[PDB]
């Protein structure tokens, strides 16, 4: 995506689905035997996703308008929107 | 004759409704109670799992 | 190599060995402790170091004397495969449980195998029709597809599967695999008898079905690697014999369930609503070792026991991901007496479309889905009030939906005995026609009881005559 | 319960409401199932007992929609069923 | 380079354990710097594990760290820079200008673990803030030095509300304001920066009557906790050292909670209810206690709060609900009705929302408003099943007034010139009290409902009545 941005190109990135990343990080963390996070997802998922999502942007005119757009996708596994992810 | 029948019917209908509502209350009460217990159990397990580590 | 060891621990059926020589047999290598019951096959799952591996033990671990010698047979357990396995019921250690004596096999192959690559995919679009009305209308099959049911507590889970075997496997000339993971001894006996009776097991001849059957009494570890064995037999047909196959797997909840048990013992933080933290990966590998290669195309049926009917539990949830069509069966719809017990608002297929199964099919289905959703919406209103207390226009819809609901029960042929009613199998083309008419309200002149438990539209008419008498 | 049900053949659910309501014992027939148990049926008791499950799941249905109007045929089923 | 040199022993995410040499030990809440080609990583010392091995939390990213990497010790609790040259620039958590308005020309530096004032220091509130926003003014008047709290859904114009508040109140106020944004979008940040340069409050050709400390979400959780603390210390410098009163603004304090919950887990603390930190109460408490009206100044915090899935029964919102003094609930439903204010009027509560203190007339008017709306809500159920027509004449007049009042609470905003384009309207407090009294009396029941809808004050309501009329 950054290659598009660097070029000043307008592009769009679909991240489908972040939910399976969370499962991966759960597996990973618990088999690095790091204490179970909230709802069995290590508490640094927020950092993981937040950093990821802010790397899609409509950059400055100095940056040649690198307009990467993001569309995250979370598939509600019960319609439970109060779930951590 | 009509009005009396109509208003009486309205009374009758609204009575039978009250009964039906009671049954649904009871059904949702069991659901509520079970649901409450399940949430407690699921929460407890998470805490325990954390504590165990 | 004679890799001797001792059994340091026997914590459940997750024996730990300490190999004496410093040589380490790799993960998924196999060891035999020659038990006074024969032998016990164990499979390396961790190396915990100091030459102390930690091994899953397939069969039971009772009687073991701590500090008991082991010898390493190496590699993944090698099952016996061949065209001469057709009509053999095999344990998991590769030994015939139908006791037809030593399995004639040319090649014996390791249970472990890797799922075929993304580049080796060849992806279906084939039509396959089951002649079951609800199935045909709502979720068409495809030859290679992976269809899955999400039934309750064996609530005719088996019955549904049996119907599929009866129709589809006599319409598929290519081989077929029945793998029954952790399913009751009685069920196995019924199948063995039934298959022999319907000659699918030709005993004089050679069959065209092969079987692996794993009883639910079997210790958890054996049940876990029942799947891998079946996948190996399937691969042999799919790949190495090329030939199109079929596959049935039931109960694949047991695969998950077994994993959760061993996971705790292995020394994992068993979190994931108690399920093994490797649940997604294990399911993934299993369900991609079921795949449609450039070679063989294996129509697969996987049966999930929704645990306590909690579909929201992660284990059913992640199964939906690794399927292409699903046919969730609900206890409620069973209670309504509808056989088949398939949910009509909880089925999906990637084979349903206006361009796949045609616009007319799609249009008919669209209206049915919408109608049923309306009826479901007004289930509340009907109960709270009355059906005359909701709109006349709606009341026609509701009555139509009540008819549709009843119409959908098509008597089962395999359970024709059990139901008592003679089974009904209705053509797909016929099904579309029948529902089309009902949507145009043609037969909304004839009883709801006529619609209940009958086959095609013609049958409804005939049962109207029966009722009329 | 579900774990047991998957293992077993049939269920013999009993309804508490019915237990109180004079069927003592009260064999709920909505939730009493028999899987393959009908190989037991002694032929006399298979013949006479023919379709009685269907009939009492017509009594269940009939009495489902009894609570208003019923055709004399349905009423006959209800009258037979209750009796 | 301090002879307090420590070598990393374990990088396990944010948890970074350091092995300071024999005898040499820092202290809890101190600051370690590790020199890197990625500036100086700041580690806040949070435990001693003894044997000259401390366990510290990282602020900056931990990628590439070499296990055994030399660690200098700053020796004291993270000290930001404060001044009046902190005004008018975006200062990141590690006290570095990220808007590149050149190096901060610090007067003093202070630790960010400054202790909250004592009971003696606190000077009892009585000042009345007025925002010129009708719902706020009438139905939950604000007080200078307050702890306003924008409980609401996810950015439900939450940012928009803050923007309006800054647009009116901040500019009006001569004092400084401190706008601190914890974990808000860096897109949104650029808009805010541009926008507040536009409102000129940030004047880059002059000074600024506001400072900014924007910490955004892409920063490790540990840093996210101390964005708030960093901003807070600047406000204390204004309150104390410059003496000036301010209006603090923080966004969003659920991010402060969320961040703290996360590093608690990493710190190994047993997670409390809904995974929240056991130290949640005290962390919130320290933040709130630090913010107060003293005999040195007055600080009016407006803290955005994101209420997950609009559940205030969620413990994190509920704990904050106690800790704040001037609550506001921003309901999605009211937004959807098209009313902006999106406030739930019955659920607005404020420390100052008295009787005599808000004025007897104000109180009575507000009592009448509350009853009218409460009745309207109660009758909504009756209308739902029975129908509108089965209500009484008295009720019908009440319903008609309530619908009119409902749309008279609507007041256009300047920050809905980017929405509707319609220029904002802000009505002074005295004027609102008078105008609402009239409505209730039914002096403006001869005015159509839609002639209250999305228009300001009484003059506007009357004018829009004329406009609709012809």
């Amino acid at each position: 995506g950054e290659w598009f941005r660097d070029n000043g190109k307008h592009a769009l990135i679909v991240y489908d689905d972040l939910s399976k990343q969370a499962v991966a990080y759960r597996q990973l963390s618990l088999l690095l035997r790091r204490p179970p996070g909230r709802e069995a997802y290590p508490g640094d998922v927020f950092y993981l996703h937040s950093r990821l999502l802010e790397r899609a942007a409509k950059l400055s005119e100095k940056e040649g308008s690198g307009s990467l757009t993001a569309l995250p996708v979370i598939e509600t596994q019960g319609g439970d929107v109060s779930a951590y992810i | 004759q009509g009005y009396a029948a109509e208003i009486s019917a309205r009374r009758n209908a609204m009575d039978n409704a009250s009964k039906n509502a009671g049954d649904m209350i009871n059904r949702y009460s069991i659901l509520y109670n079970r649901t409450r217990q399940a949430v407690i159990t699921n929460e407890l397990v998470d805490i325990i799992t954390g504590a165990s580590s | 190599t004679p890799i001797t060891g001792k059994v340091t621990a026997v914590i459940g059926a997750i024996v730990d060995v300490h190999f004496e020589q410093s040589e380490l047999p790799a993960i998924l290598n196999a060891l035999e402790i020659k038990t006074p019951q024969g032998k016990l096959v164990l499979e390396v799952a961790q190396h915990l170091g100091e030459n102390t591996v930690r091994t899953i033990a397939m069969d039971g671990t009772e009687g073991l004397v701590r500090g008991e010698k082991v010898l390493d047979t190496g590699g993944p357990i090698s099952v016996p495969v061949g065209r001469e396995t057709l009509g053999r019921i095999i344990n998991v250690i590769g030994e015939p449980i139908d006791e037809r004596g030593p399995i004639k096999s040319k090649l014996r192959k390791p249970i472990h195998a890797d799922p075929p690559s993304f580049a080796e995919q060849s992806t279906s679009a084939e039509i396959l029709e089951t002649g079951i009305k609800v199935v045909d209308l709502l979720a068409p099959y495809a030859r290679g597809g992976k269809i899955g049911l999400f039934g309750g507590a064996g609530v005719g889970k088996t019955v549904f599967i049996q119907e599929l075997i009866n129709n589809i496997a006599k319409a598929h000339g290519g081989f077929s695999v029945f793998t029954g993971v952790g399913e009751r001894t009685r069920e196995g006996n019924d199948l063995y008898r039934e298959m022999k009776e319907t000659g699918v097991i030709n005993l004089e001849g050679e069959s065209k079905v092969a079987l692996v059957f794993g009883q639910m009494n079997e210790p958890p570890g054996a049940r876990a690697r029942v799947a891998l064995t079946g996948l190996t037999i399937a691969e042999y047909f799919r790949d190495e014999e090329g030939q199109d196959v079929l596959l049935f797997i039931d109960n694949i909840f047991r695969f998950t369930q077994a994993g959760s048990e061993v996971s705790a013992l292995l020394g994992r933080i068993p979190s994931a609503v108690g399920y093994q933290p490797t649940l997604a990966t294990d399911m993934g590998l299993l369900q991609e070792r079921i795949t449609t290669t450039k070679k063989g195309s294996v129509t697969s049926v996987q049966a999930v026991y929704v645990p306590a009917d909690d579909l929201t539990d992660p284990a059913p949830a992640t199964t939906f991901a690794h399927l292409d069509a699903t046919t969730v069966l609900s206890r409620g719809i069973s209670e309504l007496g509808i056989y088949p017990a398939v949910d009509p608002l909880d089925s999906k297929s990637r084979l349903l479309d206006a361009a796949v199964v045609g616009q007319e099919h799609y249009d008919v289905a669209s209206k049915v889905q919408e109608t049923l959703q309306t009826y479901k919406s007004l289930q509340d209103i009907i109960a709270i009030l009355g059906m005359d207390e909701l709109s006349e226009q709606d009341k026609l819809t509701v009555e139509r939906a009540r008819k549709i609901q009843r119409f959908l029960s098509q008597p089962f042929a395999v359970a024709e005995v059990f139901t008592g009613i003679p089974g009904k199998l209705v053509r797909l083309k016929d099904t579309v026609a029948s529902f089309k008419a009902v949507l145009e309200g043609k037969y909304d002149n004839i009883p709801e009881h006529a619609f209940y438990m009958v086959g095609g539209i013609e049958d409804v008419v005939a049962k109207a005559e029966k009722l009329a008498a | 319960p579900t774990n047991v049900i998957s293992i077993t053949d049939g269920q013999i659910f009993l309804e508490a409401e019915l237990f109180y309501k004079g069927i003592r014992p009260a064999i709920n027939v909505g939730l009493s199932v028999s899987r393959v148990g009908s190989a037991a049926q002694v032929k006399a008791l298979k013949q006479v007992a023919g379709s009685l499950k269907l009939f009492l799941a017509q009594y269940r249905e009939v009495a489902a929609f009894a609570q208003s109007d019923l055709d004399a045929s349905t009423k006959q089923t209800l009258v037979r069923g209750e009796r």
